[PDB]
């Protein structure tokens, strides 16, 4: 069942086993049930753990619903794939990746007042080929005023860092004058719509090329894999995976009243129902009833 | 029969923010002493106060709390 | 008025989840014409009680909102089913909040913590945590005052519903999260944010929200 | 037998979904009662 938190984040998701509980909870309460009461507590330190774990049940299914557009000519299945992943995070509750990657630095550098540790807190967060081009262009500033550059910005001494970074993001590629202009806007709407198409333009070039080499590097690993598995002879292969498949139901198997033990084993059921239903007619299918 | 101490807080207390702070430190020391203060500002705690007593620390700040709550968190994760 | 009577005879062409936002529509745009609110929801109520679980609870808070404002009565099983699917779709509202309607709410209910009279921070942030009071179909509403008998609620709307040209004026849907609070019992002040953040200070926030409590209940 | 649904013949099978979620029944309500009792 749903606890009335997991059933909440389920209405928006579209996922098959949560939009089979929203509708078995939703014809409860067609059938004179009383729905209970939203929390009104569980402080902001619980509250983002909860978010935390309930967004990551409506990603879960959502991932492995989205076909990977491996070996695919073009940029449009790989704009699919990224998509896909959008209004999937906008449904599991997050915001956009631009707005929720940028909270992650102000959440992690509330507190560092020089500019040296916003570049030591945020370091899981950014490249390191682009933290250590950013540390570079620190130290030849760090040389110039033979001081710690604060993290305060009107500070003149800020700005002869932050022109010299601001070099560095046209080098790496993305036109900073141009993000920059985005987030802060301008007065009247229609040049803030040019600066818009400009900002969207490199931001669709900024996910379709993290999806990619997140698709490149899926590539590599299966034909990587493969490659492995075909120096190896067939019955080398055969009773390495029918080990692999033993010690992975015993895995379930002695777990047992768990809920994740006994929808696994369901669904090794659901695998076998998939293997009968196409021997019966294989021209067809499985069985869908309709 | 005083007690010497310096509280590190966030912001600059108010007046209400010092007598609420006063008499939940007064627990710290065994007795009918009255801690002076000392005030001093380190926004690098994320709001509470720390309690320098000199021989003694207590780290009531939130900048500690959360720091404790994911250590807490990531235990359990990697039991269950 | 060509629009809605249009709607009169043809509601038999539209879709269940069609003739919610047609009726939906109806009642934020202030329609009185009754003849219309029959027929639409002459769609919708068979199809509920044939499968309740075929709209999706986007579309069956649409209709608590349509069937309140024009005031056109439902069946007691869909009425009363519905009703509870707004308190549904208001958490989900609030559960996958923007973030930056966080930062806003929580700086609406600091500063209207502040007009009922706090000056120091921990007279504020306990202020705060009381205003979290429980709607009565479930909800969490989060600014939700008491005085006596009589309930001021106030509704912090960022800019997600607000209208994207000059002007900038809240959308219609905030008519419906007020009507729907008003019929429960609560006087909605609404704050927007393209008002409330071009303020320069924290007290000057507090008389922003409390000229807009004494607009809509004077006695506050 | 055969020919079972559409509505759950939609579902990803070998997803987590429940090793996350027996994590956060049993992290949530093991960690509420940290919080509510915690002294430095």
């Amino acid at each position: 069942a749903v606890s009335k938190k997991e059933v909440l984040y389920f209405l928006s998701s579209k996922d098959a086993e949560s939009s089979t509980a929203v509708k078995s909870y939703l014809k409860s309460l067609y059938a004179g049930a009383q729905v209970e009461a939203t929390e009104t507590d569980a402080s902001e330190l619980i509250a983002q753990l909860e978010k935390k774990y309930l967004s990551a049940q409506v990603v879960e299914p959502g991932v492995h619903n989205i076909a990977l557009p491996l070996g695919e000519s073009g940029s449009a299945p790989v704009k699919r794939y990224a998509a896909e992943l959008f209004n999937l995070g906008a449904q599991a509750g997050f915001e956009c990746p631009f707005i929720e990657v940028s909270k992650k630095f102000g959440q992690e550098t509330a507190t560092s007042e020089t500019v040296k540790d916003v570049l030591n807190k945020t370091k899981s967060y950014v490249s390191a080929d682009y933290n250590a081009a950013l540390n570079e262009v620190l130290s030849s500033v760090e040389a110039e005023i033979n001081g710690p550059v604060l993290f305060d910005g009107k500070t003149e001494g800020f700005k002869k860092f932050a022109a010299k970074a601001k070099a560095v993001a046209v080098s790496r590629g993305l036109p900073a004058d141009t993000i920059l202009a985005y987030c802060a806007g301008s007065a009247n709407e229609d040049a803030a719509d040019k600066v818009s198409k400009e900002f969207f333009t490199w931001f669709e070039s900024a996910y379709t090329a993290d999806a990619a080499a997140e698709v490149k590097a899926i590539e590599a690993e299966a034909a990587s894999i493969l490659d492995r598995h075909l120096a190896k002879p067939v019955a080398q292969i055969r009773k390495e995976q029918a080990s692999a498949y033993a010690s992975l139901l015993k895995r379930a198997e002695t777990a047992k009243g768990a809920k994740w033990a006994e929808k696994y084993l369901e669904d090794v059921k659901a695998v076998q129902w998939f293997d009968a239903s196409v021997a019966e007619a294989p021209a067809s299918g499985p069985k869908v009833a309709a | 029969k005083e007690v010497y101490c310096t509280v590190i807080t966030a912001e600059p207390l108010d007046k209400l923010e010092r007598v609420e702070l006063t008499k939940k430190a007064e627990k710290f020391v065994d007795a009918g002493f009255k801690l002076v203060m000392q005030e001093k500002i380190d926004k690098k705690l994320l709001g509470g106060f720390v309690i320098e007593f000199s021989d003694r620390r207590v780290d009531m700040s939130t900048a500690k709390k959360v720091e404790e709550f994911n250590n807490f968190v990531n235990k359990l994760v990697l039991s269950i | 008025k060509a629009i809605v009577d249009a709607l009169k005879a043809s509601a038999g062409d539209l879709a269940p989840a069609q003739a919610v936002e047609a009726a939906y529509g109806l009642a934020l745009s202030g329609a009185t014409d009754a003849e219309a609110f029959k027929a639409l929801f002459g769609v919708v109520a068979p199809a509920i009680e044939k499968a309740p679980d075929a709209l999706e609870v986007s579309s069956l808070a649409q209709l608590h909102v349509a069937s309140t404002i024009s005031g056109a009565k439902l069946p007691a099983a869909v009425g009363s089913f519905v009703a509870k699917a707004f308190g549904l779709a208001a958490d989900a509202a609030r559960l996958k909040r923007s973030s930056a309607e966080s930062a806003l709410v929580a700086d609406v209910a600091a500063a209207t913590a502040v007009a009922f009279g706090a000056q120091y921070r921990p007279e504020v942030a306990s202020a705060v945590a009381s205003y979290v009071k429980t709607a009565p179909d479930g909800s969490v509403l989060d600014i939700a005052i008491t005085k006596g008998d009589a309930k001021v609620l106030v509704q912090a709307v960022p800019s997600s519903l607000l209208t994207s040209t000059t002007p900038a004026k809240p959308l219609g849907h905030v008519a419906a999260y007020s009507k729907v609070r008003e019929a429960q019992g609560y006087a909605v002040a609404v704050v927007p944010a393209n008002e409330f953040e071009a303020l320069p200070d924290q007290k000057a926030k507090a008389q922003y929200v409390l000229a807009a409590i004494k607009k809509v209940a004077p006695s506050f | 037998a055969d020919a079972k649904a559409l509505d759950e013949l939609r579902k990803p099978k070998f997803s987590s979904k429940y090793l996350i979620q027996h994590v956060s029944q049993k992290l949530i309500p093991a960690v509420k009662e940290w919080e509510k009792s915690y002294q430095p």
